[PDB]
């Protein structure tokens, strides 16, 4: 980066996500002058974050475990996705931690 | 008696009268009735939280009448094991029923349920070094595990240790509570006089199964594969037994014939050690596997 | 604290004649439990009512009923003027069970075909109940919406709980774009009045549209029993109608004449539809403590006025809704009444 920070005088940086608007200015070693992030003022709830920690088993799951099986996670995933697939309308997207863990993790379901 | 008559005393908790019963103030405004003296729920169509209280009542006692416009309630030593076991909190419930129920809460009943709160199906049973100990979680656990006759008199002070834990888990405490708690380290040789002195005492504790810390048990030649049948009552019998983690030795009524041996079947491939089965009888054995 | 109307907008028109073809949904979505049977069986028990009202007050429309079945749209009624045949198919359905999914392309091919017929002055419609979160095509579908809105055919659905994304196209895209039709429901009561709103005719904002007188002719009902005699059925019945230029039998009904084909009413009908033309202003609630009234009803003579002056009781409000026009004093109730059921203001009459 160092050369365009050093060639141009004014810059922008702006996503959507950035967090923390700290880190950025650490790593790439650079001054900033308005480092503000803006909130969604809405008059409506508009969507719904959630963190679901533990299957029906109430069981704490993730993919850090390996990136194999364990009948219980693949299970509880299943259920899960299943159930969504149920209820959501036309449209739903996942993402799997990487690709291996995909390849397993679908192979194995259609098991 | 290595048993504690608590769990079948099931029965109980229903007469009352008139003079000394007053009218529950709530009465005037309480969708439920909870009956104390007779251990009757009376929750007519008034209650708008019909389903949790439903759920609370099911989980401590037995519903025995589920009529159109209201329901019942009944007694029982199980249920209250049970519902112990459930954890929900003993006094936001308490107030919850008060508030539902038109009826007072009784002195015996609140009481019952205070205890069957903190101490039903809640014991504390603390593990060292992946074993059985004497200790808890919450205070209680280890005030009970320190003046356990068995668990603390026959309990080594050492805190924990993981080969100790494996071998020797004042028996080989597998049938503990949660461990990686406040606790010491216990002998291997008498879990029936641990199991006498708690079930005498009263002391129901949340006991669990930690197969894998079974290592005097070699992992026998079982296929661990669930490809059996799963039913819902067999599934949700299975996800109560199995508790937290390591599974429990546990008594769930089923329906014979109906797939019972089953969920059975699927736990001692859970625990990946040395199980055996009973049926009634050897012909009854036969016709069973077949 | 009101949960008021503010004002209707289009009270010029509306589609008075109809020709609403209802289209159900007997398919494996439909046998969940969330409504209290299951969603099968509440539904045909509000479309039986549905049928009732709707051949009510649109006494002089037809209707026809399909269902989706194993992504088929097998026509349960002929478009037919008669709610007891209508009536009757719900009864058949209800006692069988659904299957396979709801192929919504289908159903509306079936429609379209079946509206054909129906002549210009006429006004077409249909009234998709989904259920279910997915659709099973043989085609493409938006050419069927494209045929749709090239026949200027309204549609309206009714989604249980959720929103799919082509329904709503399909709505937005027959109403002339002005989108408020794919209203779904989150509650019981909210589907009976769903239906309920459902009965009504229809009005957006509408285009200028051909306006053509239609020919018909009322009857005349006969005097004779034993001569029991039909030319709509050919039974022996003890005694009907009358068509004024066909001059044969007719059982009794709105029916159009089976002879020389012309529609037959009464008056009664047009009677219901004047009703719906013109309706009033909504009636205004009087402010609570600048009214200043006559403490009764005037319709009626109810005692349900004030309190004068109870902390919080007074504070309330004062229930006196009171229309405009005639600006007469009226209770909740006879406000209710009036707005529901009989539409001739009571002091609004009387001057
Ligand atoms: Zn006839
Ligand atoms: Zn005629
Ligand atoms: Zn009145
Ligand atoms: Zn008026």
């Amino acid at each position: 980066i160092k050369p365009v920070f050093e060639r141009f005088s004014s810059v922008i940086i702006t996503s959507g996500t950035i967090s923390p608007l700290d880190m950025y200015p650490r790593m790439l070693n650079f001054k900033t002058v308005l480092q503000k992030s803006y909130a969604m003022t809405l008059a409506k709830k508009s969507f719904l974050p959630m963190i679901i920690t533990k299957g029906s088993d109430q069981v704490a799951i993730s993919s850090r475990f390996e990136i194999r099986n364990d009948p219980s996670i693949v299970r509880n995933y299943g259920s899960m996705l299943v159930e969504f697939a149920k209820i959501t309308p036309d449209g739903m997207v996942v993402f799997f931690p990487s690709y291996l863990y995909m390849e397993s993790i679908v192979s194995m379901w259609q098991t | 008696p290595a048993d504690f008559v608590p769990d079948s005393v099931s029965g109980m908790f229903r007469s009352h009268d008139f003079s000394y019963l007053r009218l529950r103030p709530d009465h005037a405004s309480r969708p439920l009735w909870i009956s104390p003296s007779d251990g009757r729920i009376i929750l007519e169509s008034f209650s708008p939280l019909a389903e949790q209280a439903q759920d609370f009542l099911v989980t401590i006692a037995e519903p025995i009448s589920r009529p159109s416009h209201i329901h019942e309630y009944k007694i029982t030593a199980y249920s209250l094991y049970a519902a112990v076991s459930v954890g929900l909190e003993t006094d936001d419930i308490i107030s919850v029923l008060d508030r539902l129920s038109k009826v007072p809460v009784a002195e015996s009943i609140i009481n019952f349920i205070k205890g069957a709160t903190i101490s039903y199906g809640k014991v504390k049973l603390v593990i060292k070094h992946n074993r059985y100990f004497v200790e808890t979680t919450q205070a209680d656990i280890l005030q009970m595990l320190l003046n356990d006759s068995v668990i603390g008199p026959l309990r080594i002070d050492s805190d924990h240790q993981v080969q100790p834990p494996e071998d020797v888990l004042e028996r080989e405490e597998e049938d503990d509570d949660i461990d990686a708690v406040h606790s010491f380290e216990i002998a291997n040789e008498s879990v029936e006089v641990v199991k006498k002195r708690c079930q005498e005492i009263d002391y129901p504790v949340l006991e669990e199964y930690d197969f894998r810390n079974d290592h005097r048990n070699p992992d026998l030649d079982i296929d661990l594969k669930p490809s059996t049948q799963i039913r819902p009552y067999q599934e949700k019998s299975l996800s109560k037994m199995f508790g937290n983690g390591r599974a429990r030795s546990g008594i769930i009524v089923l329906p014979c014939g109906a797939g019972k041996t089953l969920v059975g079947i699927t736990a001692a491939c859970t625990i990946k050690k040395s199980v055996i089965v009973l049926c009634t009888s050897s012909v009854s054995v036969m016709q069973w596997r077949q | 604290k009101k949960r008021t109307a503010k004002k209707n907008i289009t009270p010029y028109q509306r589609g008075i004649i109809r020709s609403l073809i209802l289209t159900l949904d007997c398919s494996e979505a439909m046998l969940e439990k969330d409504l209290r049977p299951n969603r099968h069986a509440m539904i045909i028990q509000y479309a039986i009512d549905f049928v009732h009202e709707f051949f009510d007050q649109n006494p002089i429309s037809q209707m026809g009923i399909i269902i989706m079945r194993n992504g088929l749209a097998q026509l349960v009624s002929q478009v037919s003027g008669n709610p007891q045949d209508h009536i009757d198919a719900l009864k058949s359905i209800r006692k069988q069970e659904p299957k396979g999914n709801p192929s919504l392309q289908n159903a509306l091919e079936m429609a379209r075909g079946l509206l054909l017929p129906v002549p210009a002055h006429c006004t077409r419609e249909v009234l998709i109940v989904f259920g279910s979160l997915s659709t099973t095509d043989p085609g493409d579908i938006h050419q069927t919406i494209d045929s749709l809105v090239s026949e200027k055919i309204r549609v309206k659905v009714l989604g249980l709980s959720a929103q799919v994304a082509i329904c709503k196209e399909l709505c937005k895209a027959t109403n002339y774009g002005d989108e408020s039709f794919y209203k779904i429901l989150l509650d019981e009561t909210h589907l009976k009045e769903l239906f309920n709103e459902a009965v009504t005719p229809l009005p957006v904002n509408k285009i200028n549209k051909g306006f053509t007188l239609v020919k018909m002719g009322f009857p005349t009902r006969i005097f004779e029993d034993t001569p029991t005699f039909c030319s709509c059925h050919s039974k022996l019945v003890y005694g009907g109608y009358f068509c004024p230029n066909c001059h044969s039998k007719v059982c009794s009904l709105p029916t159009v004449c089976p002879c020389c084909d012309l529609m037959l009413i009464l008056s009664t009908h047009l009677a219901r539809s004047y009703h719906h033309l013109m309706p009033l202003k909504t009636f205004a609630e009087v402010p609570t403590t600048e009214k200043f009234r006559s403490e009764d009803c005037f319709s009626c003579q109810s005692r349900f006025p004030i309190l004068k002056n109870h902390k919080n009781g007074k504070l309330l409000t004062s229930s006196r809704y009171r229309c405009e026009d005639c600006k007469q004093e009226f209770c909740v109730d006879c406000d209710v009444f009036i707005h529901e059921i009989l539409h001739n203001c009571p002091g609004c009459e009387s001057k």
